């Protein structure tokens, strides 16, 4: 869909350089990713770094598919996240399914936290393994959020980040949302800021 | 998958795929106009050497054969044709 | 299937997967047929009018259905990308 | 080897078309097979099928509908005779209506309900439904 | 000169054809030099869907090498000096039938003497500055039957516009339904 | 799937559709004949010819470049050798075998391993039978082989 400025501005080399979404990891670089810029002669994958704005932000149109945003949500089960997918969930549509995902929640009708959705998503695809299968069954689109790791069978689009620590699990999701909003929803349109931190964004405690 | 054109698939698929399936078969070697340095001569030879080829004559040595692909040494051009 | 004279005679005629032109076989359960929709010109769903479509039981077992229908409503007239005849 | 080529392409087929393959690709292209495509086609069972060449014997792509119930190759090739045919329907057709047996003559890579019309007969390949 | 370059005896369109080859050795020198012993059969005209003639030459044989050594100028200047008009290069092939059973041996057939090989050199000679890459053959419901024709990126400028053309040419020779393609 | 192990390799070459030309290559037909004719006496073998042919110059195969197949040329030029060249490489490996069985009679693998080969050979020797291009007769003789080429 070609616009304008939804294009990077002023500031998209100056604020990723100190939380790190460019880099990938040690000895390994998983067949199953465009999703590593080279790969140095010193450690370690310099993930291309241009296609992410390409299958984090398919990603956004694809629900634009919601008529309802608490279906949008934001799939965990780490420590570092349940404090921003609880909140993806929050700030617009979704149930948080972080800490407990609640097993079926999509296989089957006998449970609990009740799924029967139609592009769910998915921070560790090493922590959430059933987007990839809980949507092999039946009828659910899933959405990896595919670093240098995720088996991409099934989860039929790619989401890559870093997870070694730190910030960017979480603080990603984020994107898919701002820019899943700028089509639909109640925001404003080359930019008049945008009023938090990606510095209440981060931890709870510890 | 249900369906696809197996007629022509993407360029990709082709590119990894083994020489003999991109459908119609092809080759992946191909030749490589060597200027040794000291003459402007201009020998064509083949990627997979098996021989190395002299250059013309200087007698010079130029590529050693491998497993598949020439080692080339150090002068040479090697414009790819 | 007919008599000499125009008379249908049978029990009824069998309902055919939707892309997959197999059959339908009475007592299914797997079985869906869809009731998607349509909007008016407007963000409003439009009423008593909608696509149709029909899976088997056959291929939900198989991953198959979600990029079946993906084939198909971007292959009717609804729906852009996603989906490609060309992988 | 590869010993019959018939063969081989048609078995494929019944397993492509078995799964809801909407199609197929077959190697060894002949005449022989074009020929046999052309008789299945015009009675309604394929389409389109888009030969492709390569000097060579050679690729061919078989676009699909889902009708494709059942279309083994037979296979000595057996001799025949007319009135024998009659024998062969009841032992492989469901029906007799339908749903063709096919045979190899002169004329003629053709079924038999057109070889009434024609009343010829000799060796019977393969036969659809 | 020139009737001589004629290769027959008749005479009415070859005569103009013989007058412009003599005018190019005689107007260009390069151009004498590879033309003076370059003979040839006849022509035919060829209808086009858009108006558009076309000039159809027939080779002795030999020199198709000759014919193809200066094409890709000689049509060029052709193209201009004859208006409209679709100057191609084609050879006159010795086809046959097939021996059928109380036929006779004659000796024999020498394969590249059977209807497919020549349809494949009236190919080669239809277009021919760019070299075919990939054939392809449609089979529709009506056996159709359609030749896609596959072609190399490069050089189909020569001529590409002709084309409409050519599917037609190759048509009244044989009776066949004949399209290309560019790849990417 | 090789004839005489289990093993079911594939590798052979995937001769290029274009018949005609490379185009990029330009220099003559008649060139590589000459070329070709050059080598022979010196002390050749068709199969080598065109390694040694590709390697070097311009070509790509003999085959696009003239309208014949190396061998067919130096049949022409009288240059066919008295054998069809593979099989020449086949006897040799007899002698070169057998002799080897002779230094250890109390060596098996290597044995059968020689039968197999006797066989390769008797099989494409039936082949260089029906087709004219063995005098009638032949029969290979184990033991005839030393001064037939040292």
């Amino acid at each position: 869909s070609l616009p304008a400025t939804f294009d990077l501005t002023p500031e998209d080399a100056q604020l990723l350089l100190a939380a790190n979404t460019h880099l990938g990891a040690r000895n390994v670089q998983v067949h199953q990713e465009p999703y590593v810029f080279n790969a140095r002669p010193d450690g370690v994958h310099v993930i291309n770094v241009g296609k992410t704005w390409e299958k984090l932000v398919l990603a956004a149109r694809i629900i634009a598919a919601i008529p309802n945003p608490e279906d949008v949500v934001a799939i965990s089960s780490r420590t570092f996240g349940q404090r921003a997918v609880l909140k993806f969930a929050a700030h617009t549509g979704a149930t948080p399914i972080a800490g407990r995902f609640t097993p079926g929640s999509f296989t089957n009708y006998i449970t609990r936290s009740f799924k029967e959705p139609r592009l769910v998503i998915v921070t560790d695809p090493r922590s959430d393994a059933q987007a990839i299968k809980e949507a092999s069954y039946v009828n659910i689109p899933v959405i990896a959020l595919t670093d240098l790791d995720s088996p991409s069978e099934f989860v039929d689009v790619a989401i890559p980040c870093n997870n070694r620590g730190k910030h960017s699990i979480g603080l990603i999701w984020y994107l898919l949302a701002r820019e899943v909003l700028r089509l639909r929803g109640a925001l404003v349109d080359r930019t008049q800021p945008w009023s938090i931190m990606p510095d209440l964004y981060f931890y709870r405690d510890p | 998958v249900l369906v696809q054109d197996l007629l022509h698939p993407t360029a990709a698929s082709e590119a990894r795929k083994h020489k003999l399936k991109t459908l119609v078969q092809g080759p992946r070697s191909y030749f490589l106009d060597v200027k040794c340095p000291g003459c402007l001569n201009i020998t064509t030879v083949f990627s997979h050497a098996q021989t190395a080829v002299t250059c013309e004559s200087c007698s010079t040595i130029l590529c050693t054969p491998t497993g598949g692909k020439a080692k080339l040494s150090e002068g040479t051009s090697f414009r790819r044709k | 299937m007919e008599n000499d004279k125009g008379q249908l005679v049978e029990l009824y005629v069998p309902r055919k997967c939707s892309a997959t032109n197999r059959i339908i076989k009475a007592d299914d359960h797997a079985s869906v047929q869809i009731n998607v929709a349509k909007v008016d010109e407007e963000g409003r769903a439009i009423p008593g009018e909608y696509v149709t479509y029909a899976l088997s039981g056959y291929v939900r077992s198989r991953g198959e259905s979600d990029d079946s229908l993906n084939r198909l409503a971007q292959n009717d007239g609804l729906l852009k990308n996603v989906w490609s005849y060309s992988r | 080897t590869r010993s019959s080529v018939l063969a081989d392409a048609l078995n494929a087929i019944n397993n492509a078309e078995k799964t809801g393959k909407r199609q197929v690709l077959i190697r060894p292209s002949s005449k022989v097979i074009i020929k046999f495509l052309q008789v299945m086609q015009k009675h309604g069972y394929i389409g389109e099928f888009e030969y492709i060449d390569d000097h060579r014997s050679g690729k061919i792509v078989v676009q699909l509908n889902g009708r494709l119930n059942k279309c083994g190759v037979i296979s000595p090739r057996f001799n025949v005779k007319i009135g024998d045919i009659e024998k062969w329907t009841a032992n492989l057709l469901p029906a007799r209506q339908f749903g063709y047996v096919i045979l190899t003559t002169s004329a003629g890579i053709m079924d038999h309900e057109e070889a009434r019309r024609k009343h010829v007969s000799g060796k019977i390949l393969g036969f659809v439904y | 000169p020139q009737a001589k370059i004629l290769s027959q005896a008749p005479t009415e369109l070859e005569l103009q054809v013989a007058q412009a080859f003599v005018e190019l050795e005689n107007s260009s020198p390069e151009l004498k030099a590879e033309l003076r012993p370059l003979q040839f059969k006849s022509i035919r005209e060829i209808d086009v869907a858009g108006g558009k003639k076309a000039l159809a030459i027939f080779v002795p044989v030999p020199s198709l090498a000759g014919f193809h050594k200066v094409q890709t100028k000689l049509t060029r200047e052709l193209e201009k000096k004859f208006q409209d008009r679709h100057v191609i290069f084609l050879a006159e092939r010795r086809i046959l039938p097939k021996p059928s059973r109380t036929s006779r041996q004659v000796q024999k057939r020498p394969r590249s003497r059977t209807l497919t090989a020549v349809h494949d050199k009236i190919l080669e000679d239809l277009v021919f500055p760019t070299e075919i890459v990939g054939k392809r053959v449609r089979y529709l419901v009506g056996g159709n039957k359609i030749q896609k024709v596959l072609l190399d990126s490069k050089d189909v400028q020569q001529i590409d516009y002709k084309l409409e053309s050519f599917q037609a040419v190759y048509n009244k020779l044989t009776g066949k339904q004949i399209v290309f393609e560019i790849p990417s | 799937g090789r004839m005489h192990s289990a093993g079911k390799g594939i590798s052979s070459s995937a001769i290029p559709y274009s018949r005609n030309a490379p185009a990029w290559f330009k220099l003559s037909s008649e060139s590589v004949i000459e070329q070709i004719v050059k080598y022979a006496r010196k002390g050749l073998t068709p199969s080598q010819i065109g390694v040694l042919l590709r390697d070097a110059h311009g070509v790509t195969q003999a085959r696009v470049i003239t309208g014949n197949k190396i061998m067919r040329i130096l049949k022409s030029n009288g240059l066919a050798p008295e054998i069809p060249e593979d099989l020449y490489y086949l006897i040799k490996k007899a002698v070169s075998v057998r002799k080897h069985l002779e230094r250890n009679r109390k060596d098996k693998d290597a044995k059968f391993r020689l039968i197999l080969i006797e066989s390769r050979i008797h099989r494409l020797a039936r082949y260089y039978r029906t087709v004219a291009v063995l005098p009638p007769n032949w029969k290979y003789e184990s033991a005839t082989a030393s001064a037939l080429v040292n």
